[PDB]
């Protein structure tokens, strides 16, 4: 992994040795070409992992999670310049320092062998995110509310450290390969109860969990798109990575402490499709369809069969490119309209028409259009937890209901209709913003010809 | 809000519109609106204003007990199969200005013009200013109507984007 | 082309022709037509190819794994004994699950095979992939998403035991 | 395609087809109420035989103001574009 | 099978090639319309190759050509089932949406986004025919919701009207509310068998299968507009003449019958689904045919004519007959298809007019319409010997004699009369009596492209009935012993109906005061069932949502 | 750029619309738009097919050539 | 109840203008300034057949030929119906007739 | 344009479409009189219905009432 992380610290010195007007250009091209490279991950094997070295490793969960961490470093470079444009020169390369060293910590976040080594990692990349949403976020208001750091350090953070430190002792290491022919099976004990417990609830509130998530449509709106794009994109992920690796050793005390959770899943997949068809900011929106989504995971993940596996790992990347691209879209027209209100601008299909087709395609990638991967990854959890219980195909239906409500309810609100009179500075889509959406649409239709490179280790 | 004149010629014509949607038949239609007619002209020289109003409010009850449940709408009035059919057709005169100096190229007559227009309007703007506030009691406006230029050069106030309006079939 | 042995199809039975119109058939002339305009520019493109192909011969070979012992012989714990016999038996599990995939593609192609006919005419197709399907489940279902072979050994010796028992009851 | 005079030509048509109107008398600038002596309820008859001639509604709003040829005209002559 | 795979393979790649010329290759968007008709008609010619040969010697095959993807023991392939009802279903609706395209040449001529109307037409085809030719439920499953989206983003065409975009809103809600059944299938044929394969379903067949065909009822349920799911058809009048004309005939609203009539080796042998799709099918082909009595929009009559038409086709499905409900979709298309070209040019001359009360006059004004009509009609009624005959009255026939739910088939039969009594209302109303439109006279239909795309499917009209029922195979034993007045029942009914409606039509001009009836509001008013559905459903959504 | 046709035409006698003044004048009322709704009933307008006629288009021509048909699928049956 | 005659004044004003503005949407007669029988008919279909449908063949019968074909149960025909009477090409076999049927 | 409108009159018509609404109104006459006269059984009956009272007890093998 040190063909990437070498490459990935010199956009460092490059982005700071380049001439003043350079900057964007120098890094997004150098980043692109560490996204090329990433591609060499996918030689993988039908039984071993690749495993480089003491540390790192690679398996076909990872693998795809760290091809969409490369490639949206330059995504996120592109969609940042236009409103840091009038930021002054040492500020730009300080926002982009912290784009390059969020990627550092993914990448080793996403490979680590030792699951303490993951934890130091999996929060390491809160110092840079935290600094982008506060430090260029919209508005005075605290992204970590205090109540939201406190719950989170408390019920999620602290836990686990201390379980992954328990989990050590007892086993003599937390070594992810030594866990797959050392581990022991979880008795029913109220203290195995807490160590379930520890070593779950810091990935449940980041996916997020459903009556965990008000913090996420919160980041969202004051978060700049960058922030937004690598949130939605993976920091989500994370959590979800986390708890496709930590189950291993959780078995099989997880066929039921895993109910509230599936049942706050499934019951919340529901009620925030709902809220979405109420919800009058496209930032809350998008993020309210994102916990939606991430409610599919935990139960795939939950229900842990091969089936809801395979799905887990692909609707995780299929919402990564989709929910994205749903952020950019929302900012080019906050850029010219500089509100996130959904309502204010209306009818844009007729002043901007090719972004409208862009709408269009993020909709209906988001509602799980067949054959898109987001429809491959939403049926294979469908098809598991009806096996897991018949009566689960109620619930899922009718989230797919909803689900293509709101989702052309966005479409018809934004992009039909009469437009708005008094808004005369919509000017026309530039070429940056085209190749923007572009460079997340092409890549997630791409991706049908091809899915058995998403669907994870259990293919 | 309306006068009692006004809810009468309202409930006149109302009620025409629907005898002629049951009717459909022109000549059973004509037979039918004689009759309505007469009804009202029964009540015409009325001066009991109560009484009056009471008679109006009958009749608005029978209307709606009479009323058809699917009356017959001109294509383009609200509610009809085309209204709001062209909106998707209709662009605001600014997006003109956004238009590469090679799309402005293949106009130059029109494009020409359009600079006369915006010129005039900004000679204007300051005049049309000033008519409003000097013509405005204190306190704002009252009601919504709007003055007319009352001197030879100025043009009445407020109005670029009425005269400017798209088209009706603007493609 | 494939194996005949391992994807098997009984004799093609086409009977002749026997018109009975004096109208002529205009399949039998629209043949004709895809004979010449398609068939033969089509063979032609490939001849040449095959051509080109023939001067250049290389050879690709299926890769052969020794075996090692299961995971029934490994020590507990030892992970070096372990890994490998891990490994084989993913690869078996692969394997398994191209051999249920073989079956079903015979299940397939014969009902279509078949036509009206295939209820009748697909019996033992439908009795060798319900024996495979049923040898395929006692393995590997129901082994979750974190399967191993541990896991498939545990399964099978608790199979094992209820088979040992139902002995006794007898 | 409408021009303003065949907006004008079949507006005093269908008033030369109204039988409470003298043909003679009628002018573009004939007050309906003033010069012809009809009532409102007559005006109202008037506006509805326009919105059949040319297929659209005036909205009762609009239409209490329309009490000659020439302001039904002009009306008709607005909504649809018209302008030589 | 050399020549048969492959030109059943060209017309579906053929099709595609306008799609593909998008992109700017030799591109000649000074008629791209006129490209795309092109292809249709050619890809017809091809089509009628292979048609050929399955009527010669009842040649079938599966073609899985490219392996997509394997997860564990489920082989998931491109894989086409170019069988009886796709031989016969795709060269009927490449004739029909021929027509249609041509119509489209010259009613859609003054729309800036012509070149892109016919691009959504032909992906709208495409879909269609991923659906019919596909041999695994997931492929269906892309075809399925490939026309519910062009659904969507035809019937919404003009999008600044709102009421387009809600009734293009609510033809994606109530669908996908159908497509609930569709994953319950897909979930149970996996989990219970192991395939999404049509060959391993049948071959295994469940006696088990109440879960998995109440799964496919519901998905016919909503994507064919049966009773309950079914308001969104006649909210779909929101979109152009020639969107609909293909909606409602070789397209969207078959592919409900056409998905319970692939899985008929299944609904073979389960009397408690054929019991449940006779009492669905038997309700719809009534209510739809009562709400069809007093409409005054043209488009909603003939809209209200296809939920009924549906609903007799989910009742042959009921009565254990699916190659005869298969027969009618292919009659059906052809004249359906035409009674839509026939208002739309009505429509057209009458300056986008759509309401019969101001119609009238038209027998001799638009001669060549009036034809088409008149024999659209006819043909919708089952008049003997004319397209809609050789379907309408067998089925009438095979309903008597089964053994049947009582009810379903008197409500059968009085949809029957009903269908005579809104087809006269359509003739009196729009073609007899003295002219009720306005005074400027713009009656033209004398242009080639109204007159050739009407006259092909007149003459469809006329024999395709007669040239389809001769030449495919017998599937069933058709039973042809039975009382007269049980093998003249479905032309008595039609023509008690006839008669009925003309003394309603003619009461019409008597100089009588009407007096609104329960009944007449109650059909009026489709039962009400928008009016409270519409409204009572979104509010306790909508306002659950923010509590 | 365009003719109307003179407006003196258009008169109610004839027509239906004659038929409603008569009804009309009976309770003391008249109809002051009859010939606002003349045109309707006049010339080409005037007289149009029933039902029945409208089915039975073509039917004088089709039972024409229905004759010659089986008459000279007949004459090639003796022969 | 008509118009007041401010209201009246208005509107001419504004008809003045916007009768002008729309003659002012007419194009010039050099606008837009742009940068810079059987046989027919027969050569248009004859080039459409070439290239849209016996191209499309070539492709297609190649790759179902030579690259679906050679792979088992690709293309899976329905075997063809044999009546008695007939004859098997590949064998020479003929199918016996059937029993003679009673009198009907 | 070819046709020009009228003003509250019958439209101008073209000899094409009149003869040729004629000729397919009556092609769907001959059809149904030429199909009627060869397949009148499919409309009124293929076979004769026979009724059960007048099967004998003998063909029904019914017994005796006294057997
Ligand atoms: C090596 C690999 C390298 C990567 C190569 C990637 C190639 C990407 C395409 C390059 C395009 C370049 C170009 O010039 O395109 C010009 C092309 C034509 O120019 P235009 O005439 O001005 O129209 C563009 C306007 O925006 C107006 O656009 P529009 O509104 O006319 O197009 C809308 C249409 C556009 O969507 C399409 O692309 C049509 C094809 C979809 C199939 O979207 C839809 O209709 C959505 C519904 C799709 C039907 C649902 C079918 C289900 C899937 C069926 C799968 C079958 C499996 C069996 O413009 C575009 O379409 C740009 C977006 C295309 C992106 C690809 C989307 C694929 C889906
Ligand atoms: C003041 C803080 C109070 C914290 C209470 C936490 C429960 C204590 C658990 C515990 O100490 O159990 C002891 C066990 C090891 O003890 P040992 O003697 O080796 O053997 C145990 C059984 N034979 O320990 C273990 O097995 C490891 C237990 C996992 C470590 C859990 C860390 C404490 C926090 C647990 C809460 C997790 C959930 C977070 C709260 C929000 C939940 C929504
Ligand atoms: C349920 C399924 C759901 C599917 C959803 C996804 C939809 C995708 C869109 C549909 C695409 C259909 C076309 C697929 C054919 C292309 C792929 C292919 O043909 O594969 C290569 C082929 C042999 O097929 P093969 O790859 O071996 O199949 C196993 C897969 N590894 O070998 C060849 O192709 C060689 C043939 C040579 C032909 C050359 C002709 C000239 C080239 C002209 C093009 C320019
Ligand atoms: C899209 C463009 C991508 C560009 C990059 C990929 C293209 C690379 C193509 C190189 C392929 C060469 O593949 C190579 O072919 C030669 C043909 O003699 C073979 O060569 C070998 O084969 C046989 C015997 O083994 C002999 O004919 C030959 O003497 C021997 O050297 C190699 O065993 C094979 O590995
Ligand atoms: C799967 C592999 C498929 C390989 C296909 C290879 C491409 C072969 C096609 C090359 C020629 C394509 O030509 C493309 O289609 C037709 C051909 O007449 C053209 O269209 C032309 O004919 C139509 C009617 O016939 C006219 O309406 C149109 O005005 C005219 O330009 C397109 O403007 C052109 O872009």
């Amino acid at each position: 992994m040190l063909k990437y992380i070498i490459p990935t610290i010199m956009l460092m010195p490059l982005t700071w040795l380049s001439k003043n007007n350079m900057i964007w250009v120098n890094s997004t091209a150098h980043s692109l070409l560490i996204s090329f490279t990433s591609l060499l991950l996918m030689n993988q094997f039908g039984d071993n992992s690749l495993n480089f070295s003491l540390l790192f490793f690679s398996d076909s969960l990872s693998t795809p999670l760290l091809i969409l961490t490369m490639w949206l470093l330059p995504l996120m470079l592109m969609a940042s310049q236009h409103h840091l444009s009038k930021e002054n020169l040492t500020r730009k390369k300080l926002f982009i320092t912290m784009l390059i060293s969020l990627q550092l910590f993914l990448i080793m976040t996403f490979t680590a062998m030792e699951l303490i080594l993951f934890y130091i990692l999996f929060e390491a990349t809160l110092v840079p995110t935290l600094i982008i949403i506060t430090r260029w976020g919209n508005q005075t208001e605290r992204l970590n509310a205090g109540l939201y750091f406190l719950f989170y350090t408390l019920a999620g953070s602290l836990p686990l450290l201390v379980a992954l430190i328990y989990i050590q002792n007892t086993v003599g290491s937390l070594n992810f390969l030594m866990l797959q022919y050392w581990v022991q099976p979880v008795h029913n004990s109220w203290s195995n109860v807490f160590m379930w417990l520890a070593c779950m609830m810091a990935f449940m509130v980041k996916m997020p969990l459903y009556g965990l998530h008000l913090w996420l449509p919160k980041a969202h709106v004051e978060a700049p798109i960058a922030g937004s794009m690598v949130l939605a994109a993976v920091l989500l992920k994370l959590g979800g990575y986390g708890m496709l690796r930590i189950t291993l050793i959780l078995n099989p005390m997880t066929d039921f402490m895993a109910y509230p959770f599936i049942m706050l899943s499934l019951w919340g997949m529901i009620m925030t499709s709902s809220i979405c068809l109420r919800q009058t900011d496209l930032k809350s929106l998008i993020a309210y369809s994102s916990v939606s989504h991430m409610a599919l995971v935990i139960v795939a993940i939950l229900i842990q069969t091969p089936w809801s596996y395979m799905g887990a790992t692909a609707l995780m990347i299929a919402h990564g490119l989709t929910s994205s691209m749903l952020f950019c879209l929302a900012n080019s027209n906050y850029e010219r309209i500089h509100s996130r209100t959904m309502i204010l601008a209306r009818g844009l299909q007729t002043l901007l028409p090719l972004m409208a087709t862009w709408w269009l395609l993020a909709s209906l990638t988001n509602l799980a259009l067949p054959p898109t991967i987001n429809l491959i990854g939403e049926l294979f959890v469908v098809m598991s937890t009806f096996s897991w219980s018949n009566i689960t195909i109620i619930l899922m239906g009718v989230n797919m209901v909803i689900t293509a409500l709101y989702s052309l309810y966005m479409l018809i609100m934004t992009q039909r209709g009469k437009y708005t009179y008094h808004i005369n500075n919509i000017s026309p889509s530039f070429t940056r913003e085209n190749a923007l959406m572009s460079l997340h649409i092409l890549p997630l239709l791409l991706l049908t010809l091809n899915p058995k490179i998403i669907l994870g280790p259990l293919y | 809000y309306l006068t009692h004149q006004q809810k009468v010629l309202r409930l006149y014509k109302r009620a025409l519109r629907h005898l002629e949607s049951w009717c459909i038949h022109r000549d059973k239609y004509r037979y039918f609106a004689c009759l309505l007619r007469a009804r009202f002209d029964e009540h015409k020289n009325e001066k009991d204003m109560v009484k009056a109003t009471q008679l109006l409010r009958e009749a608005e009850e029978e209307f709606w007990h009479g009323q058809h449940p699917q009356p017959y709408i001109f294509p383009e009035s609200p509610g009809g199969t085309s209204y709001e059919r062209y909106e998707c057709y209709k662009v605001p005169e600014w997006c003109l200005d956004d238009w590469h100096p090679s799309e402005k190229a293949m106009y130059p007559d029109y494009f020409a013009k359009r600079e006369q227009w915006k010129k005039l309007r900004r000679e204007s703007w300051e005049r049309e200013v000033k008519q409003l506030q000097e013509e405005t009691p204190v306190g704002g406006p009252r009601t919504e109507a709007l003055p007319p230029a009352r001197k030879q050069g100025d043009l009445p106030p407020l109005w670029w984007h009425i005269v400017t309006r798209p088209r009706e079939r603007p493609m | 082309s494939w194996d005949k042995d391992v994807y098997p199809e009984p004799p093609r039975r086409t009977p002749a022709p026997s018109p009975q119109t004096s109208l002529p058939n205009p399949i039998t002339y629209l043949t004709k037509a895809f004979d010449l305009l398609v068939d033969r520019p089509v063979t032609l493109v490939r001849e040449f190819i095959e051509r080109q192909h023939a001067k250049n011969k290389y050879y690709y070979y299926h890769r052969e794994f020794r075996r090692v012992p299961d995971i029934t012989e490994c020590q507990e714990k030892d992970v070096l004994c372990m890994f490998e016999a891990e490994m084989q038996w993913r690869r078996d599990y692969k394997v398994d699950q191209e051999i249920v995939n073989i079956i079903q593609e015979r299940l397939k192609a014969c009902q279509q095979r078949e036509g009206e006919s295939h209820r009748q005419n697909c019996a033992k197709e439908l009795e060798q992939f319900t024996q495979v399907v049923k040898a395929y489940q006692d393995r590997y279902h129901d082994l979750g998403a974190h399967y191993s072979a541990r896991k498939c050994l545990a399964k099978q010796k608790q199979r094992m035991l209820a088979e040992r028992k139902a002995a006794k009851e007898a | 395609p409408l021009t303003l005079e065949g907006i004008k030509d079949r507006v005093l048509y269908v008033l030369k087809l109204y039988d409470k109107i003298d043909p003679e008398k009628l002018s573009v600038n004939s007050h309906f109420m003033k010069d012809l002596g009809l009532d409102s309820l007559d005006q109202v008859e008037i506006i509805m035989a326009m919105e059949d001639e040319f297929g659209f509604e005036i909205p009762d709003i609009d239409a209490e103001k329309l009490m000659c040829p020439q302001e039904i005209v002009d009306y008709i002559a607005d909504k649809k574009d018209v302008y030589e | 099978m050399n020549m048969f795979s492959s030109l059943s393979l060209v017309t579906l790649l053929l099709l595609t090639m306008p799609i593909m010329m998008m992109s700017f290759n030799t591109y000649k968007p000074s008629n791209y319309p006129l490209y795309v008709k092109t292809a249709i008609s050619y890809a017809f010619i091809t089509s009628m190759i292979p048609t050929m040969m399955f009527i010669h010697s009842g040649q079938e095959l599966i073609i899985s050509n490219w392996h997509w993807l394997t997860i564990q023991t489920l082989k998931l392939s491109l894989s086409f089932k170019m069988d009886y009802f796709s031989m016969m279903f795709i060269p009927v609706a490449l004739f029909v949406t021929w027509s249609i395209m041509e119509f489209s040449m010259w009613y859609m001529y003054s729309d800036p986004n012509i070149n892109k109307f016919f691009k959504y037409l032909l992906l709208f085809l495409i879909t269609m025919l991923i659906l019919v030719t596909a041999n695994n439920l997931f492929q269906l499953f892309i075809g399925w919701e490939g026309v519910g989206i062009m659904s969507f983003l035809l019937i919404g065409w003009w999008y600044g009207r709102a009421d387009a975009n809600t009734a293009a809103l609510q033809a994606i809600l109530y669908n996908r509310i159908g497509d609930i059944g569709f994953i319950l299938a897909m979930a149970w044929f996996l989990t219970n068998l192991n395939t999404w394969d049509l060959q391993q379903i049948f071959m295994l067949n469940p006696s088990d299968s109440n879960m998995p065909l109440i799964g496919l009822a519901l998905a016919a349920t909503g994507k064919s507009a049966q009773f309950g799911l079914h308001p969104w058809l006649p909210s779909a009048m929101e979109g152009p003449t020639p969107v609909s004309a293909l909606l409602h005939s070789s397209t969207m609203v078959v592919a409900g019958i056409f998905l319970l009539i692939r899985f008929y080796p299944l609904t073979e042998n389960n009397k408690y689904i054929q019991s449940i799709t006779l009492c669905l099918g038997a309700i719809t082909t009534l209510f739809t045919a009562m709400c069809a009595l007093t409409q005054n929009d043209i488009k909603k009559i003939i809209a209200f004519s296809t939920s009924s038409q549906l609903g007799l086709m989910m009742v042959t499905i009921g009565i254990n007959q699916p190659y005869l409900a298969f027969l009618h979709i292919c009659t059906h298309a052809f004249f359906k298809a035409m009674l839509f070209m026939c208002s739309g040019s009505i429509i057209h001359s009458l300056n986008d007019e759509q309401d019969i009360r101001k119609m009238g006059g038209l027998f001799k004004a638009m001669p060549f319409t009036t034809t088409a009509l008149i024999v659209g009609s006819l043909a919708l009624t089952g008049m003997p010997f004319l397209t809609g005959f050789y379907s309408k009255d067998l089925i009438i026939e095979a309903a008597n004699t089964s053994y049947t739910n009582a009810w379903a088939l008197l409500m059968t039969l009085i949809a029957t009369s009903f269908t005579a009594i809104y087809s006269t209302r359509i003739i009196f109303f729009a073609l007899l009596g003295q002219p009720r439109f306005p005074t400027l006279v713009n009656i033209n239909e004398n242009n080639p492209l109204l007159i050739n795309s009407i006259k092909r499917l007149l003459i469809g009209s006329l024999f395709a009935g007669y040239i389809i029922s001769n030449n495919i195979p017998p599937t069933t034993i058709p039973q042809m012993t039975m009382p007269y007045y049980l093998k003249t029942t479905a032309l008595i009914v039609t023509i008690l109906g006839f008669i009925l409606a003309l003394e309603i039509s003619n009461m019409t001009k008597n100089l009588k005061y009407h007096y609104p009836s329960n009944a007449f509001k109650f059909s009026t008013l489709l039962g009400y069932f928008p009016t409270i559905m519409h409204r009572l459903a979104p509010y306790m959504n909508l306002s659950m949502s923010q509590k | 750029k365009m003719e109307l046709p003179d407006y003196k035409q258009w008169k109610i006698e004839g027509t239906p619309l004659e038929t409603v003044q008569e009804k009309l004048a009976a309770r003391g009322l008249r109809d002051p738009w009859g010939r606002n709704e003349a045109w309707r009933y006049m010339g080409g307008f005037a007289n149009n097919v029933s039902f029945v006629g409208a089915l039975l288009k073509g039917f004088k021509w089709g039972f024409a050539a229905f004759v010659v048909a089986i008459g000279a699928e007949y004459y090639l049956e003796s022969q | 109840s008509g118009y007041t005659p401010e209201e009246k004044l208005r509107l001419q004003q504004l008809r003045e203008l916007r009768r002008r503005w729309l003659k002012d949407q007419e194009l010039s007669p050099r606008e837009p300034v742009l940068p810079p029988n059987v046989i027919y008919k027969t050569y248009r279909h004859s080039i459409f057949a070439f290239t849209h449908v016996l191209i499309p063949v070539w492709i297609i019968h190649y790759y179902l030929k030579y690259h679906v074909t050679t792979k088992p149960y690709t293309i899976v025909e329905k075997k063809p119906r044999i009546f008695p009477g007939d004859t098997i090409l590949e064998t020479g076999e003929v199918i016996p007739p059937m029993k003679e049927f009673p009198d009907q | 344009a070819h046709i020009e409108p009228r003003y509250r009159q019958f439209p101008q018509l073209t000899r094409s479409q009149v003869i040729q609404a004629e000729f397919f109104s009556a092609t769907m006459w001959f059809w149904i009189l030429w199909r009627f006269w060869h397949d009148s059984d499919a409309v009124l009956g293929h076979f004769p219905y026979p009724d059960p009272s007048q099967w004998t007890d003998e063909e029904l093998g019914i017994p005796p009432d006294d057997e």
